DNA sequence: GCTGCCGGCGGCTGGAGAATCCCGGTGCCGAGGCCGCTCAATTGGTCGTAGACAGCTCTAGCACCGCTTAAACGCACGTACGCGCTGTCCCCCGCGTTTAAACCGCCAAGGGGATTACTCCCTAGTCTCCAGGCACGTCTCAGATATATACATCCTG
DNA sequence: CAGGATGTATATATCTGAGACGTGCCTGGAGACTAGGGAGTAATCCCCTTGGCGGTTTAAACGCGGGGGACAGCGCGTACGTGCGTTTTAGCGGTGCTAGAGCTGTCTACGACCAATTGAGCGGCCTGGGCACCGGGATTCTCCAGCCGCCGGCAGC
């Protein structure tokens, strides 16, 4: 009992979407679980502080956008915003 | 008689003594402000700078350079020399973890 | 009826609902918007896909089928942009990048 | 004599005074460009974050709190201008 | 009935109410206890008193009557333990501690 | 003549007069003291909240603050602070 | 005879060839003889710093066992976070 | 008669050999004994999990390798080939750990 | 032997250029009284985290010994170390002089900040059913082993 | 200055079998479907403080020129860290063994939340006068270059 959450399935799917013929070991999956868990907090804390900085109360895509701009170094962030915008511009079009 | 000229390496120690008790800045304000305004043009055009932020950045960059120079002097003294060279600066920035 | 997952509508493979629950229960803010979990999931997907593709290529270069922490280390340490992000972290069972100073090498 | 790039505005005696405050005795003839490059790099690495902070708030001025906040992000805090 | 401040009952010179309100509005957690504000106020009072005394000694040393940032820097950098506490903070108008390497000195 | 602000000036000055009854303080030093107090408070509160969530609790109590203090102040400050905090909180609960 | 088997002089258990192998992995050519104590000292102090936080975490947790979570936790506190142990 | 390699030849081979492997270099039992000896002074009668033991071992491994890298850099700076304790306490002080 | 003879040697003298002290006049600006308002202290009830007790039980330290492999000791020796001589040319350090920052004042106006009416987006509440974690269950093809050849040294002539 | 012999590396043959990949089950939390009311949003106006301008002036930067001593190079003594053989000693392992500490479930009760009143703590705004600023001038304080008495070799006999 006492089910524990994890990101195993989605990491496996993402691996399959780029390399459909490559497997993964046990530790090599917990490593990516820990990396995702680290990045989640590293972005969310910055976004939360940035929202509090202007005496606001709600988290919107704009502060997350600024957090992405600050954290990811340079060219990588240059890509990310685009997909981020992509990832929302469909969703608002068809809820 | 001959004019009184000091032995080499003494006035330098005099300035070392004098400056280490001073607290004021050692870089002219207008050139630094012009440099900051020029270098901020690339990120966004037609920006305004508040007075306090310029001096804040100035003294921050003063302290950073002072620390870097102190570390470089320590490294140079380690190599049984009395002169500092660019390679000492590069090695210091290697070890502290800033360049790489 | 006919319930649909938010990830399917957003065209993503990540649990948008899970991220939304984490944001609420993380005490990050008093109130939470709508597109924030979608944006965060997309960013996470992009980063993990890049890392995993690089690791897969590194493993293939070694003539192996699976992925082991050695391949992860060899892929992470060879990208300066990724090196800046993961400068202050270390992975278990990763080894070190083979490098030898030129002075210590023989004369010829 | 008016055409002078602002990077040249950091005069050599200023570098000498900074070095003397550091605690050095002798200085070679090539430090004056390495210091200029390091200064410029460190300046951009803070002004980028500061200017981004200005953009997010829709303002047009780089206030003191912004610059100290961005310095705190880099790991160099500042006392005196508030906080 | 007549009212009185919490600090008066706890014998403190720091405001319990303001710190408690900050604990409420600082997003830190959902609910806060009762002894936490008193404890935190006591710690802050202790630290402030120690810093003020250490600065005042140095201020009286140079035959002055009011404290200056230079005196604060001198008091902070001359106590190794407090120096470790404030290892990366830079104080405006603080200068630098006087120190000269032995080698740079003359032969005698 | 509006938008009143808040600071720690009065309490710092009051503490100063109880240590050196003949000494004053300039404005820049007072602002430095204010900033230092704010920084320390933010650090301790953040650590305490982090620890409170780390054990999946929902309330911040004196124990959390005490452990956070023990995790930050090196050595002598830690024990002096915990002793004074304990005596102060006992004084508070004893005299309601 | 139940517990409290206090040992002494186990820092000497870090043998010389182990340090030679570590240095060879680092990529050095020649090794002096005076480093064998400085390394043993820096490693010892590092262990004290980590174990202090590791222990006080459990002490706050009012338990009697030190897990891996606490070790990784204290390593993250001092900016030495480590991947691969379920963070 | 019997074949003796030029001095420093085996060092180069060990350098390129150990730089490829990934296993631990310190035996587990002495490290566990040292950890147990150290842990007593903080709170006696404790109980240890293995995962903590190899976590500590890996962390110490990484720290030592990182320190040795800078030690080699400082040694090669001084126009030398060996390493001396002075390079070690130079590297530990430039970093600011012992400052 | 012993006369100069000669160059250094340190020991001392005193001129010289810098740093320090105090006095005397002058401000600019911390320190305190004043008014009121806005938030913190007083009461009052609730209901649900958190503390206890009361259990179950997975697992970490003890021990026991057989194997064996790497750790400890010694041992020639050459090579990289440390010191000493040395030949400069490149930084130190005053001087004339050439110049731009610093002070001081008067303006315009675009943007920062306080006020206000409102609207529609996210939270508050229920019902529901299907994606994901647990327990297996395997046969994989992933590794693990053993084997066999090219290769780069250090000697020789 | 070109070959031979060597202990290393490289490749390639069999096993071989713990555990990535399905495969089901079932459950609890994520999606579908209801207001509301307060958080942000334009819209407005009203200062203010910042970019901009234009005379002095005066202290700092600049190019020149002279000079001496730190530095990179070269050479030699030398001693200690490396390649290798010979024990032997503690690690690895494999097998049980045991109670201790870790995990989860029930029940209760008390203390933090929230809402409604009331008063005083402090934030603003003058306001007088007092400690730091500044000047010159006397007062010491080290830094240096030469003079001098002494001393130890150095040509002769």
């Amino acid at each position: 009992k006492t089910r524990k959450e994890s990101y195993a399935i989605y990491v496996y799917k993402v691996l399959k979407q780029v390399h459909p013929d490559t497997g993964i070991s046990s530790k090599a999956m917990s490593i990516m679980n820990s990396f995702v868990n680290d990045v989640f907090e590293r972005i969310a804390g910055e976004a939360s502080r940035l929202a509090h900085y202007n005496k606001r109360s709600t988290i919107t895509s704009r502060e997350i956008q600024t957090a992405v701009r600050l954290l990811l170094p340079g060219e990588l962030a240059k890509h990310a915003v685009s997909e981020g915008t992509k990832a929302v511009t469909k969703y608002t079009s068809a809820k | 008689k001959k004019p009184h000229r000091y032995r080499p390496g003494t006035v330098a120690l005099r300035e070392i003594r004098r400056y280490q008790k001073s607290t004021e800045l050692l870089i002219r304000k207008l050139p630094f402000q012009r440099l900051v305004r020029e270098i901020a043009q690339d990120f966004k055009t037609d920006l305004r700078f508040q007075s306090s932020a310029v001096m804040a950045l100035q003294e921050a960059s003063e302290a950073y350079l002072v620390g870097l120079f102190e570390d470089t002097n320590l490294c140079a003294i380690h190599a049984k020399r009395v002169t500092i060279m660019p390679k000492d600066i590069q090695l210091a920035r290697r070890i502290r973890g800033e360049r790489a | 009826a006919k319930a649909k997952t938010r990830s399917s509508r957003a065209g993503l493979q990540f649990p948008v609902g899970r991220v939304h629950r984490l944001l609420r229960k993380g005490n990050y803010a008093e109130r939470v918007g709508a597109g924030a979990p979608v944006y965060l999931a997309a960013v996470l997907e992009y980063l993990t896909a890049e890392i995993l593709e690089l690791a897969g290529n590194a493993a293939r270069d070694n003539k192996k089928t699976r992925i082991i922490p050695r391949h992860l280390q060899l892929a992470v340490r060879n990208d300066e942009e990724l090196n800046k992000l993961l400068g202050r972290v270390t992975i278990a069972q990763g080894g070190v990048l083979p490098n030898i100073q030129s002075v210590l090498l023989p004369k010829c | 004599k008016v055409l002078r790039d602002n990077i040249q505005g950091i005069t050599k005696p200023a570098i000498r005074r900074l070095a003397r405050r550091g605690g050095v005795k002798r200085i070679s003839g090539l430090i004056y460009e390495e210091t200029r490059g390091v200064l410029k790099v460190f300046l951009e690495n803070v002004i980028r974050d500061a200017v981004t902070y200005t953009e997010h708030a829709k303002r047009k001025t780089v206030t003191a709190m912004d610059v100290v906040y961005a310095l705190k992000r880099q790991g160099r805090t500042l006392y005196g201008f508030g906080g």
